[PDB]
RNA sequence: CCGAGCCUGGUGAUAGCUGGUUGUCCAAGAUAGAAUCUUAGUUCAACUUUAAAUUUGCCCACAGAACCAAAUCCCCUUGUAAAUUUAACUGUUAGUCCAAAGAGGAACAGCUCUUUGGACACUAGGAAAAAACCUUGUAGAGAGAGUAAAAAAUUUAACACCCAUAGUAGGCCUAAAAGCAGCCACCAAUUAAGAAAGCGUUCAAGCUCAACACAAAAAUCCCAAACAUAUA
RNA sequence: GUACCCUAACCGUGCAAAGGUAGCAUAAUCACUUGUUCCUUAAAUAGGGACCUGUAUGAAUGGCUCCACGAGGGUUCAGCUG
RNA sequence: ACCUCGGAGCAGAACCCAACCUCCGAGCAGUACAUGCUAAGACUUCACCAGUCAAAGCGAACCUCAAUUGAUCCAAUAACUUGACCAACGGAACAAGUUACCCUAGGGAUAACAGCGCAAUCCUAUUCUAGAGUCCAUAUCAACAAUAGGGUUUACGACCUCGAUGUUGGAUCAGGACAUCCCGAUGGUGCAGCCGCUAUUAAAGGUUCGUUUGUUCAACGAUUAAAGUCCUACGUGAUCUGAGUUCAGACCGGAGUAAUCCAGGUCGGUUUCUAUCUACUUUAUUCCUCCCUGUACGAAAGGACAAGAGAAAUAAGG
RNA sequence: GUUAAUGUAGCUUAAAUUAUCAAAGCAAGGCACUGAAAAUGCCUAGAUGAGCCUCACAGCUCCAUUAACACCA
């Protein structure tokens, strides 16, 4: 099995209590699979959202077609999904419980690593295939490197330094200075500017 | 005796107000399906519910029962059970006499007791 | 509207106020930056080597030539001892006045070909050389005495 | 002008429903809930008003508040002048948008439902016009003054040149698959050219490469005018 | 549920007071419905004749023929006419 | 479907906190038989009513469980006590249908029509190259996906209007968009030619007549250069119609004990205005025939352009 | 479309846990032989797939199955 494997649609043990759409895990910065575990390319998602199942066979089908499985090999970083979404039957008014279960969808948040790569090649072998699936996720997407994550972080914790900004977000928002506070959001004091959504915005300092 | 199925391309629907059976409803609504064979010529409506989640997915039922006897003719799954199910009216009108026969042979035996 | 959204959602103003004045702002400097101020070492030892063994040397202007005529040019000169070395001008330029030579310096240029050998065949080289009627032979130097093509002519009869 | 005539009477029928409700000036004043044949209403709270009585009210610091995030509760000091209790009642209990935390829906709605907080139902300035965003609240006259918020920035895709011999049609399987269907090996000739990286031939042939050599489209008619250069 | 030029339940039963007979028939008769077919038309969701479960026909809730008749409701030949 | 009560989440940490929100329960059972009596001080389901905990003391001894429920009046009984799936659970002592024969009061607090919001649905364009196209992703088409834009549909929402904003089709007159059906210019072609396919640009002009049906549609007959797609309160009823829908009558099939009822069917059925105000009330296309020429094009069958001549037709003005 | 009901040995109902007898089929057992009357066994994935305990039981995954409402403008 050097190929990336099968991810199913539904879990084995459906989920029968419905869940409501706690819609912070898209909100954030990701606390699991932000580091590489075996490999040397991946899928960083520079954003949130949530994985259908097609988002998963778009992903597999499109990269066991282009890869080497003898030299490369690609592990999920993802779960299957997991979280159900529902959908009320079409043309009905609001009200009346809340709807059947309809689907299921993996909530990935921005640093998440998504399908990690591996083998002997070069990251041009891997940037060709890995960046065009990365544009057909629902979120921002970007193939990285284990030397270009760095290149990525070392540049960006270059840029809280070197700014001649006396005004960051984040001394602003726990100084509370202009009753800032007001407008933003409990989570702001630890987001600091950079999120706003489920969007992340790199080029905030 | 399955019905064969159809394509889900080469169907022309168009969507049209239609007949109106109501008051102000059913002049303005686009319900009426006009659900097309592009092959054969055959032309379904259907303004069964003031829904076309349960219109159209009607009117495809209707559709692969008309376009059958196209393909298949008078021997068919849509021809089979209107002459087997009007093979028991032969047999229901039949039964019928063999006891209205025998409800005269017992009506005359009574009264003629003594 | 909910916290996380499909779209992109507008900020409050005050809150938008505040995500321009904390934009990151880059360093500008004073002056721009820009605005102020083995595979050798082998060839470093061959042509050396050329120069300390070699008699006759013959120099031109061969890339003039087919795949299969300068293996045949190679081989016109196989059936005598002379042999043909190319040599990059990168590595053969500053090396002729580490051996010395002055008047054999403004005549590398282009494409050129040395023609080596011990003892001169060269007399008959001409004559195969007269039915390609181009290949023009430049200027040689044997035993620091430098002979054009009219030097090998004057020799070489 | 008959789903039960018409007149008079009971009758000023009743209306939780609609409409109306008349001098001047001033002041205090806005949105927890619960029950209800009730949710178009009402009673009690809560908020509000007036009078009276007394003494603490608000803001708050250590310490303190459970196991299976923002904050609050408590609370002396301090900064403040208000609070509770008593007396007497009315009204409001058919709300909105914005920021935030969520739930429902489609991570739709100027959507619906709670929670913390604003503003509006009151004034003035601004965002073009503008209930809800920002600035600012305590009243008058002035042909004085200083300010507050307060004006959108952007303009992108050129590119190599030269040059190509060879152990061989490497072997395998294959009709033959020859660098390029497929499997293993992937060495090697010369200064330098992969047992071939894309095309291409049934297969070949051939053409190259790697190599030495020097962002937009909609329905009456665009929508201030205009403007790169005078010192904060 | 065995009937085969798509044809003998040719047999087992459940339930009821009784299980719809003659006749008529896509009808002014739930839907499907513009049923299928022939005539009529250059062309017919109309008209007429047929077939037919009509699963919601049907016998004084009267059923079916039919003579006259109707400011009834559809169809039509010829004429005729802004 | 639901209505009263309890536990958990939403509601992370004092308390509180909605939902036709998400998941579990309850309408008892068991053991006592001091499950006797009294009484400081508190709690409290945001009110009241109810509901909780309780030291001491008297008398004795050496409750379990989250909810496990029901007020008043009355009825029983000598008394103590007892009495509701009063479950619409703060409970009227006891009351259903139906109305198109309908009535009054109101409501845009609340639906249908229109508008507006939104864009799931719908339509469209780019992105990505899997796949078809003998080979070849890109002549043509296109999966999983992604990014946008539209505001035609079906929804949803309930913001304006219920002291009235009258409607489907048709008639009449059409205004506008262009996402082009025709006519024009161009790029590609799996373009020889002729036809086509697609793409860029083009809104000047054009966009038929019939049989059935109320029909917009659709089918069909005949044509056409072509018989565009939409928006205009699903343009247009103080200009028209009234076939449909949509009142009072009636039949049939059905539901119902009945009255009556059905998005059923079918016959019938009053469409009002004398214009105050704004606004307004004489600014050429195309087809065919000939010709070129039956040439170029092609193995042949087939069979072009541009230029020019004529015939007609509609439109404009006479 | 939506709830709502239903499933029984080969043949009909049962049984509110534990599965029956009533027919039919195996014969034998009273009777000269046939008939019951007996005395047997017999055949139910209790129409599904998972197991929450331990379940036709109490519920979905289920498959077919029939009823019934999908309205007013
Ligand atoms: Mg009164
Ligand atoms: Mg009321
Ligand atoms: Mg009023
Ligand atoms: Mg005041
Ligand atoms: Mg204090
Ligand atoms: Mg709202
Ligand atoms: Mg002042
Ligand atoms: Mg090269
Ligand atoms: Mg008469
Ligand atoms: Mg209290
Ligand atoms: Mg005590
Ligand atoms: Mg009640
Ligand atoms: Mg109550
Ligand atoms: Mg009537
Ligand atoms: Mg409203
Ligand atoms: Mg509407
Ligand atoms: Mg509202
Ligand atoms: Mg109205
Ligand atoms: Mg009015
Ligand atoms: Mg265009
Ligand atoms: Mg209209
Ligand atoms: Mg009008
Ligand atoms: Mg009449």
């Amino acid at each position: 099995k050097p190929k990336l494997r099968f991810i199913e649609r539904a879990p084995l043990v459906p989920k029968v209590r419905r869940e409501p759409k706690n819609l912070s895990d898209i909100r954030g910065p990701s606390t699991e699979a932000t580091e590489f575990t075996e490999g040397n390319f991946a899928i960083l998602a520079l954003g949130g959202g949530y994985l259908h199942w097609g988002h998963f066979e778009m992903m597999r089908l499109t990269i066991n077609r282009s890869m080497d499985p003898k030299n490369m090999f690609a592990i999920w970083r993802v779960p299957a999904p997991f979280k159900p979404i529902t959908r009320k039957s079409v043309g009905h008014r609001m009200g009346g419980g809340k709807g059947a279960i309809d689907h299921y969808v993996t909530p990935v948040k921005a640093g998440r690593l998504v399908v990690e790569m591996g083998g002997r090649c070069e990251f041009e072998e891997v940037q060709g295939f890995l960046d065009q699936v990365a544009h057909k996720l629902p979120f921002a997407a970007k193939a990285v490197s284990r030397g270009t994550l760095e290149k990525m972080r070392k540049d960006q914790e270059e840029r809280e330094r070197n700014n001649q900004n006396p005004w960051t977000f984040e001394r602003i928002a726990t100084a509370n200075m202009l009753g800032i506070r007001k407008v933003l959001s409990p989570y702001d004091l630890t987001h600091k500017g950079k999120y706003w959504g489920k969007f992340y915005m790199p080029k905030r300092v | 005796p399955a019905l064969l199925s159809l394509d889900e391309n080469e169907l022309e629907e168009q969507f049209v107000k239609g007949h109106g059976p109501g008051g102000q409803a059913t002049n303005k609504t686009s319900n009426c399906v006009v659900l097309k064979h592009i092959p054969s010529g055959i032309v379904v409506k259907c303004h069964q519910t003031r829904s076309v989640d349960q219109n159209r997915k009607l009117a495809r039922k209707i559709l692969q029962e008309k376009v059958d006897v196209f393909y298949n003719g008078e021997n068919s799954p849509v021809h089979k059970e209107k002459r087997e199910a009007a093979k028991k009216k032969q047999e229901r009108k039949k039964r019928a006499k063999e006891t209205l026969e025998k409800k005269k042979l017992l009506k005359e035996l009574w009264e003629s007791s003594k | 509207s909910k916290a996380v959204t499909r779209h992109r959602r507008v900020m409050h103003f005050q809150r938008q106020k505040l995500m321009a004045v904390t934009e990151y702002i880059p360093p500008k400097p004073a002056i721009h930056p820009s605005c102020l101020p083995g595979l050798i070492r082998l060839l470093r030892r061959e042509i050396a080597a050329v120069f300390q063994d070699n008699r006759m040397i013959a120099v031109c202007q061969n890339v003039a030539l087919s795949a299969e005529d300068k293996l045949l040019m190679r081989h016109q000169l196989r059936k005598h001892k002379i042999l043909m070395k190319v040599f990059p001008n990168q590595v053969l330029k500053p090396f002729l006045e580490d051996s010395k030579y002055q008047n054999l310096l403004p005549l590398f240029v282009g494409h050129n070909m040395l023609l080596v050998s011990e003892e001169p065949k060269v007399k008959e080289m001409v004559r195969i050389l007269r039915t390609v009627p181009f290949l023009p032979l430049l200027g040689g130097c044997i035993d620091d005495t430098i002979l054009s093509r009219q030097g090998f002519i004057n020799y070489s009869k």
